[PDB]
C-alpha cells in the first residue's frame, strides 16, 4: 500500500508514462508533489520530441485521467492536487478532453474519501431498492438544507454551533445550594484593539438569566444586535434563549466550583466564519395484483441444489437444510428440515411445506435458514453444527410477496454463536460471491400478491370484534423490566383485557409480546389500537425499535415518540444505540433513517457523531452497503463540514499507517530504535502538514494545533499506543487548557470501552439528579475503525502503582493525598475521594467489569478517583468488591481501625443509597444492553448474556431482599465489614 | 404408587434458571417440558415450562390452601397428580389453543447414567485432563481462526488488484486501438516522403507500447494464480475449522458436566480451582 501498489515509500522523482490522444508514448520524471497542472504543462512541452504534433494544438481541453486504486477510473479535474495524494495504482497517464458537469464529480470525489469507498460503485448496483433509496432520500436532504435557510444567517449558525444545553431547565436542589442565594460570578473577556489586548469584568447575575441579558448587562460594567457570547477556549456560542445555567458548560463550573469565564465575540466576525451551503442534486435523483388474504393455500418453499460447502467427506457424514418461519426472533410456526445427503451432492429437490396459510402470514415475516452438518456418531450421539445461514424477508419493499427463483449466497457462522439458525442477522445475500450459495422456489399463484394495504385490514378488524376492580395486575405486569418472565396465563390476560390497556401507556412492551403473530385476526386488531395509542416517553418507546418488535406499525409509531420528545441532548446520548437498530430495520427506506438523517443534517453535534459512528462500521460486509449508501446522502448534504470530515479522516489514516508499521513488520526491535523511527515519519513535511490545524474527532469543538513533537512518545503498555500532543489554536488557551493529548490506540477493541463509559455517564447523571454526589470520570472514547480508537487523556493523573512506586506500605496512597493538599482544603480531597470511590464501587459491581489492580486505576492531585481500560464486561454475583486495605485508609483518615469508623459506615451508607437508585432505572439499562446484541460485540451476542446485569440488580426478588444481597457480597468480598 | 414425593421425580429440577432450562429444551420435539421453582424463590409456585410450537411456553402452577392448578380452581393435591393427569390428556382443556399432552419429559435421571468415577479422585483426575484438551483443543480452534481471517483480507486486495490490471488493461489497449485510427490518414503522406526517422520514430513509440501492454497483462496473469492458491487455501481452512467446531461442542459438553457434577456431591470448588 501508499502511493503506488505495493511499495508505500514514494521516491521524490518517478518516471510516468503519459498516454497522449494522438497515441504517442511519452514518460516524464516528476516530484511528488508536482501537482496537475504543472505535470500537463511540462507533459506538453515535450511531444515536440515525438512524431505527431497536428492533434493537441493547446493545454487546455483535458482532463488527465488515470487509475486508482480502489480499482476505479478518475478523470481528475482538479489538477491541484499534488502527484503525493493521487493513490494511484500504477504510474501512468492518460489526456482526455473533459467530460461531465466537473462539479458533480469534484464533490463526488471528496464524497468518496470520507466513506472510504468509490461513489460509483452505488452505480453499478442494479437492485431496485438500492437505487431506490438513493433518489427518495433526497427528499429529506433538501428539507433539512432549506430549513437551514428560513430566517438569517442565525439559522446557519444554529446549525454549526448547536446549543450544547440540557434538557432541564430546573436546577437539582443539591447544586442550587452551592450558589450564593441563587447567584453566580462569571467573568467576561472582552478583546480591544490595540494589540488585541484583554478585559477581565467580574460579573454576578441570577441562575436563570437568558444570554441575551447577560450580555447587555455586561457592557453596563464596560461604561443588542451584536457580541454573541463564546467559550473561552473551546468553539462553544450562547446563540439560543435558554437560561444561562442551562448550558452544559456553565452548570459543570457551578458542580466543580470553578469561575465560568466566557469571552464576547461581535455578530459579525462568526457569521464570516460561517460559509454559503449549496446542495445541487445529484444526476441519479432525476431518474393484475391480488390481495395476500385471497389465497386459499399453505407456505411452502421449494430446496434445490447448494453450490458447494466447505466440509470434509469424512469427518462428517451428512447435510441438511434448516428452515423456519419468524417473526422479529420468534418461530411463526415449527421449524422444517430436508433430508440428509451426503456432502458430496448437495441436491435436496424437496417441496417443504409450512403449518402456516399464506393469509396469515405477518408483514414483517421472514425466512432464516441454514446448512447444518449431522455427525450422527458416538454410538448413541449425533451432533448438528452449523456451516452457513442467510435470511430471506417474505415481502419486499414494495410489499409483494416474492416468487420465483432465488440464489441466496449464504454467510459464516458468527464466532461463538452455536444455535443451528441465526434469526438475528441481517436479511440479505453475501456480497461475496465465492461463498455457499443456494438456490430456492417459491410457488407461483398466477399473480403478484401484495399484503392488504391499511384500510382493508382496518375493517377486518372493527368487524370481527367496565373497569375492573384488580386491575392492580396490570400495573404489576407494566412496572417488569423488559427481560422478566411473562407465563402464558398473563399472556392471555393482557390481550383479554387490551381495551382497557390505553388507560396505562407503558404496557405497550407488554401487550405486543402477548399477541400471536400468525394469526391476522389478532394482528389486525392490535393495527387498530396501536393507531390510537398516547404516547409514551422515549425511554420506553426507544426499545420498541431492537430486534423484538419488527412490525412497520409498531415501529413507526416508536418512531413518531422520538420526534416529539426525544430532544437534541438525548439523542446525542442515546445515538450509539440508535444507530445499531439500524440494522434491524426491515428495509433500507425506514421512518428512522429518515429520522435519524434529519437530525444530523439540521445539527452539527449529532452529524459529527451520527458519521463516525457509521464510519466505524464500514469495513463489516454485512452493512457496508446498508451504511455507505447512508453515508453518501449525508456527506452529499452535510454542507462544507465535508472538508473538515476530510481532514480527521486523512489525519487518521496518517497515524494508522504510521502505527501499522511499527507493530506489525518491526516490532521486535528495541524501544530506542523504535523510538527513534516515531521522530523520522513524524518529522517529515507532508506527515507535519496532515496532523495539524484540523478539528479533534472527540470532540469538534475542541480544534487541535501544532504538534509538540517532543512529548509525543509511545506508550510502552498494551500494544505500543501512540501519546500525542497539540496545542489551542486560539488565543484564550490558557483558561481552559494548552495542550490536548490523546491515546491512539490500534489493536484492540475500543467499542466494550466506549459503552461502559456511556453506561457510567448515565449512572453519575442519575445518582446527581437524585439527592447524591458521586462523582465520576467518563472520559472520551470513540472507535473510529476496525479495532481503532481514540481516547482522551486526563490531566495530572497517576496510576495508583506509580504512586506506590514513588511512595518508597499501605499508608502510601494516603500520604500522598496528604502531601499534594495540606490544610483546610484536606478534607475536600478526602470527601472527594470517598464520593468517586463509592461510585466506582456500585458500577463496577453491577456490570461486573473485568478485574481492577494498581495498574489501571488513577487518582487525580485533587483527589478524585477513576478506572480505565474496562477490558471486558458481563463475563470472562460473580464478581467481588475491588476495594482493599490502601482505599480504606484514605476512606477513614488513616485510623488503623478502618471497618469500625465513623467515616466508613458514611461510606457504606452512599454504597447502599447508590445501589438502590440505579436498581429503580433498571428498565433503562436493561435495554441500552439490548439494543446493542447485533452490535458484534463478543460478550453481548444474545438476551442470555444481558441475564447478567438482571442478577446483580436482583431485579427478580423484592427490593428488600436485593438490598441484603448486595450487602452480603461486599461484605463477603472483604471478609467481613 | 404414581403420586410420589415431588424430590423423586424425574421432570423436577429444582432452581435452575431460565437460561439454563432454554439450552435444556433447544431444538426438541413438541411437547417437551420440565418443572422448576418459580424465578422468584418464593416457596411453592413450580413453574412450567412447555415446547409447543418452536416457542417455550411458560404455565405457571398454583398452590393456595394445599392445592395447585393452572386456572382458579386448584382442584389437584400436588404437582405431581397434577402433572400425571395432563401428561394423558392434552392441555386443550385448560387453553383451547394449546394442544399438546406433556409427552416427552427432559428427566434428569437420563443425564446421570452417562457420567463414571463417581468417586472424589477420579473425576478431579479425569476433570483435570479434559480441561488441558479443552484449552489446547480451545487455542487450536482459535489460532485457526486468525489465519481464516488473516487469509480471508489478503484474498480480497488482490480481487482489487485484479480490477486494477483489468482498468490498466483496457486503457494501454484502446490507446494502442486509437494508434492505428489516428495512424491512417497521416500514415499515406508520411510514406510518401522517404523519412526513415519517422516510421522507426512513430514504431519506436509504437514498440514501446506494446511491450507495456505485454508487460502489464503478464502482471495480471501471474497474479492471478497466486490468488487462485490463496482462495484454495482459503477454502482448506475453512474445512479445518467446521471438522474442529463439533468436537469443541462435544468437549466443552462433557468437560462441563463434571464440573457441575462435582459441586453437586457435596465438594467445593476452591480445591478444583487449584485442579483445573
Ligand atoms: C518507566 C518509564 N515509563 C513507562 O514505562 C510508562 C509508565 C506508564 C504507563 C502508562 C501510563 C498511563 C496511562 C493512561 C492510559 C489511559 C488513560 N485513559 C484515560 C485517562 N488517562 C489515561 C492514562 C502511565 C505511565 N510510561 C509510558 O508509557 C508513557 C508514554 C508516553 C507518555 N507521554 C507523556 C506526555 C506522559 C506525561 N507520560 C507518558 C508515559
Amino acid at each position: 500500500s501508499g502511493e503506488l501498489w505495493g511499495i508505500h515509500l514514494m521516491p521524490p522523482r518517478i518516471l510516468v508514462e503519459c498516454l497522449l490522444p494522438n497515441g504517442m508514448i511519452v514518460t516524464l520524471e516528476c516530484l511528488r508533489e508536482a501537482t496537475l497542472i504543472t505535470i500537463k504543462h511540462e507533459l506538453f512541452k515535450e511531444a515536440r520530441k515525438y512524431p505527431l504534433h497536428q492533434l493537441l494544438q493547446d493545454e487546455s481541453s483535458y482532463i488527465f485521467v488515470s487509475v486508482t486504486q480502489e480499482a476505479e477510473r478518475e478523470e481528475f479535474f482538479d489538477e491541484t492536487r499534488r502527484l503525493c495524494d493521487l493513490r494511484l495504482f500504477q504510474p501512468f497517464l492518460k489526456v482526455i478532453e473533459p467530460v461531465g458537469n466537473r462539479e458533480e464529480k469534484i464533490l463526488n470525489r471528496e464524497i468518496g474519501f470520507a466513506i472510504g469507498m468509490p461513489v460509483c460503485e452505488f452505480d453499478m448496483v442494479k437492485d431496485p431498492e438500492v437505487q431506490d433509496f438513493r433518489r427518495n432520500i433526497l427528499n429529506v436532504c433538501k428539507e433539512a438544507v432549506d430549513l437551514r435557510d428560513l430566517n438569517s444567517p442565525h439559522s446557519r449558525a444554529m446549525y454549526v454551533y448547536p446549543p450544547n444545553v440540557e434538557s432541564s431547565p430546573e436546577l437539582p436542589k443539591h447544586i442550587y445550594n452551592k450558589l450564593d442565594k441563587g447567584q453566580i460570578i462569571v467573568v467576561i473577556w472582552v478583546i480591544v484593539s490595540p494589540n488585541n489586548d484583554k478585559q477581565k469584568y467580574t460579573l454576578k447575575i441570577n441562575h436563570d438569566c437568558v444570554p441575551e441579558q447577560v450580555i447587555a448587562e455586561a457592557i453596563r460594567k464596560k461604561t443588542q444586535g451584536k457580541y454573541i457570547l463564546k467559550v473561552c477556549g473551546c468553539d462553544e456560542y450562547f446563540l439560543e434563549k435558554y437560561p444561562l445555567s442551562q448550558y452544559k458548560y456553565i452548570r459543570s463550573c457551578i458542580m466543580l466550583g470553578r469561575m465560568p469565564n466566557l469571552m464576547l465575540m461581535a455578530k459579525e466576525s462568526l457569521y464570516s466564519q460561517l460559509p454559503m451551503d449549496c446542495f445541487t442534486m445529484p444526476s441519479y435523483s432525476r431518474r393484475s395484483t391480488k390481495s395476500l388474504w385471497v389465497i386459499n393455500s399453505a407456505l411452502r418453499i421449494k430446496i434445490l441444489c447448494a453450490t458447494y460447502v466447505n466440509v470434509n467427506i469424512r469427518d462428517i457424514d451428512k447435510i441438511y437444510v434448516r428452515t423456519g418461519i419468524y417473526h422479529g426472533g420468534e418461530p411463526l410456526c415449527d421449524n422444517v428440515n430436508t433430508q440428509r445427503v451426503p456432502c458430496s451432492n448437495p441436491r435436496w429437490n424437496e417441496w417443504l411445506n409450512y403449518d402456516i396459510y399464506i393469509p396469515d402470514l405477518p408483514r414483517a415475516a421472514r425466512l432464516c435458514l441454514s446448512i447444518c452438518s449431522v455427525k450422527g456418531r458416538k454410538g448413541a450421539k449425533e451432533e448438528h453444527c452449523p456451516l452457513a445461514w442467510g435470511n430471506i424477508n417474505l415481502f419486499d419493499y414494495t410489499d409483494t410477496l416474492v416468487s420465483g427463483k432465488m440464489a441466496l449466497n449464504l454467510w459464516p457462522v458468527p464466532h461463538g454463536l452455536e444455535d443451528l439458525l441465526n434469526p438475528i442477522g441481517v436479511t440479505g445475500s453475501n456480497p461475496n460471491k465465492e461463498t455457499p450459495c443456494l438456490e430456492l422456489e417459491f410457488d407461483w399463484f398466477s399473480s403478484v400478491v401484495k399484503f392488504p394495504d391499511m384500510s382493508v385490514i382496518e375493517e377486518h378488524a372493527n368487524w370481527s370484534v367496565l373497569r375492573e376492580n384488580d386491575k392492580e395486575q396490570l400495573k404489576a405486569i407494566s412496572t417488569r423490566d423488559p427481560l422478566s418472565e411473562i407465563t402464558e396465563q398473563e399472556k392471555d390476560f393482557l390481550w383479554s383485557h387490551r381495551h382497557y390497556c390505553v388507560t396505562i401507556p407503558e404496557i405497550l412492551p407488554k401487550l405486543l409480546l402477548s399477541v400471536k403473530w400468525n394469526s391476522r385476526d389478532e394482528v389486525a386488531q392490535m393495527y387498530c389500537l396501536v393507531k390510537d395509542w398516547p404516547p409514551i416517553k422515549p425511554e420506553q418507546a426507544m426499545e420498541l425499535l431492537d430486534c423484538n418488535y419488527p412490525d412497520p406499525m409498531v415501529r413507526g409509531f416508536a418512531v413518531r415518540c422520538l420526534e416529539k420528545y426525544l430532544t437534541d441532548d438525548k439523542l446525542s446520548q442515546y445515538l450509539i444505540q440508535l444507530v445499531q437498530v439500524l440494522k434491524y430495520e426491515q428495509y433500507l427506506d425506514n421512518l428512522l433513517v429518515r429520522f435519524l438523517l434529519k437530525k444530523a443534517l439540521t445539527n452539527q453535534r449529532i452529524g459529527h457523531f451520527f458519521f463516525w459512528h457509521l464510519k466505524s462500521e464500514m469495513h463489516n460486509k454485512t452493512v457496508s452497503q446498508r451504511f455507505g449508501l447512508l453515508l453518501e446522502s449525508y456527506c452529499r448534504a452535510c454542507g462544507m463540514y465535508l472538508k473538515h470530515l476530510n481532514r480527521q479522516v486523512e489525519a487518521m489514516e496518517k497515524l494508522i499507517n504510521l502505527t501499522d508499521i511499527l507493530k506489525q513488520e518491526k516490532k521486535d526491535e528495541t524501544q530506542k530504535v523504535q523510538m527513534k523511527f516515531l521522530v523520522e515519519q513524524m518529522r517529515r513535511p507532508d506527515f507535519m502538514d496532515a496532523l495539524q490545524g484540523f478539528l479533534s474527532p472527540l470532540n469538534p469543538a475542541h480544534q487541535l494545533g501544532n504538534l509538540r513533537l517532543e512529548e509525543c512518545r509511545i506508550m510502552s503498555s498494551a500494544k505500543r499506543p501512540l501519546w500525542l500532543n497539540w496545542e489551542n489554536p486560539d488565543i484564550m488557551s490558557e483558561l481552559l487548557f494548552q495542550n490536548n493529548e490523546i491515546i491512539f490506540k490500534n489493536g484492540d477493541d475500543l467499542r466494550q470501552d466506549m459503552l461502559t463509559l456511556q453506561i457510567i455517564r448515565i449512572m453519575e447523571n442519575i445518582w446527581q439528579n437524585q439527592g447524591l454526589d458521586l462523582r465520576m470520570l467518563p472520559y472520551g472514547c470513540l472507535s473510529i475503525g476496525d479495532c481503532v480508537g481514540l481516547i482522551e487523556v486526563v490531566r495530572n493523573s497517576h496510576t495508583i502503582m506509580q504512586i506506590q512506586c514513588k511512595g518508597g506500605n499501605s499508608h502510601t496512597l494516603h500520604q500522598w493525598l496528604k502531601d499534594k493538599n495540606k490544610g483546610e482544603i484536606y478534607d475536600a480531597a478526602i470527601d472527594l475521594f470517598t464520593r468517586s470511590c463509592a461510585g466506582y464501587c456500585v458500577a463496577t459491581f453491577i456490570l461486573g467489569i473485568g478485574d481492577r489492580h494498581n495498574s489501571n486505576i488513577m487518582v487525580k492531585d485533587d483527589g478524585q478517583l477513576f478506572h480505565i481500560d474496562f477490558g471486558h464486561f458481563l463475563d470472562h454475583e460473580r464478581v467481588p468488591f475491588v476495594l482493599t486495605q490502601d482505599f480504606l485508609i484514605v476512606i477513614s483518615k488513616g485510623a488503623q481501625e478502618c471497618t469500625k469508623t465513623r467515616e466508613f459506615e458514611r461510606f457504606q451508607e452512599m454504597c447502599y443509597k447508590a445501589y438502590l437508585a440505579i436498581r429503580q432505572h433498571a428498565n433503562l439499562f436493561i435495554n441500552l444492553f439490548s439494543m446493542m446484541l447485533g452490535s458484534g460485540m463478543p460478550e453481548l451476542q444474545s438476551f442470555d448474556d444481558i441475564a447478567y446485569i438482571r442478577k446483580t440488580l436482583a431485579l427478580d426478588k423484592t427490593e428488600q431482599e436485593a438490598l441484603e444481597y448486595f450487602m452480603k457480597q461486599m461484605n463477603d468480598a472483604h471478609h467481613g465489614g | 404408587n404414581n403420586n410420589m414425593s415431588l424430590q423423586d421425580a424425574e421432570w423436577y429440577w429444582g432452581d435452575i434458571s431460565r437460561e439454563e432450562v432454554n439450552e435444556k429444551l433447544r431444538d426438541t420435539a413438541d411437547g417437551t417440558f420440565l418443572v422448576r421453582d418459580a424465578s422468584t424463590k418464593m416457596h411453592g409456585d413450580y413453574t412450567l415450562t412447555l415446547r409447543k410450537g418452536g416457542n417455550n411456553k411458560l404455565i405457571k402452577i398454583f398452590h393456595r390452601d394445599g392445592k395447585y392448578g393452572f386456572s382458579d380452581p386448584l382442584t389437584f393435591s400436588s404437582v405431581v397428580e397434577l402433572i400425571n393427569h395432563y401428561r394423558n390428556e392434552s392441555l386443550a382443556q385448560y387453553n383451547p389453543k394449546l394442544d399438546v399432552k406433556l409427552l416427552y419429559p427432559v428427566s434428569k435421571y437420563q443425564q446421570d447414567q452417562v457420567v463414571k468415577e463417581d468417586n472424589i479422585e477420579a473425576v478431579g483426575k479425569k476433570l483435570h485432563e479434559y480441561n488441558t484438551q479443552f484449552q489446547e483443543k480451545s487455542r487450536e480452534y482459535d489460532r485457526l481462526y486468525e489465519e481464516y481471517t488473516r487469509t480471508s483480507q489478503e484474498i480480497q486486495m488482490k480481487r482489487t488488484a485484479i480490477e486494477a490490471f483489468n482498468e490498466t488493461i483496457k486503457i494501454f489497449e484502446e490507446q494502442c486501438q486509437t494508434q492505428e485510427r489516428y495512424s491512417k490518414e497521416y500514415i499515406e503522406k508520411f510514406k510518401r516522403e522517404g523519412n526513415e526517422k519517422e516510421i522507426q520514430r512513430i514504431m519506436h513509440n509504437y514498440d514501446k507500447l506494446k511491450s507495456r501492454i505485454s508487460e502489464i497483462i503478464d502482471s495480471r496473469r501471474r497474479l492471478e494464480e497466486d490468488l487462485k492458491k490463496q482462495a484454495a487455501e482459503y477454502r482448506e481452512i475453512d474445512k479445518r475449522m467446521n471438522s474442529i467446531k463439533p468436537d469443541l461442542i462435544q468437549l466443552r459438553k462433557t468437560r462441563d458436566q463434571y464440573l457441575m457434577w462435582l459441586t453437586q456431591k457435596g465438594v467445593r470448588q476452591k480445591k478444583l480451582n487449584e485442579w483445573l
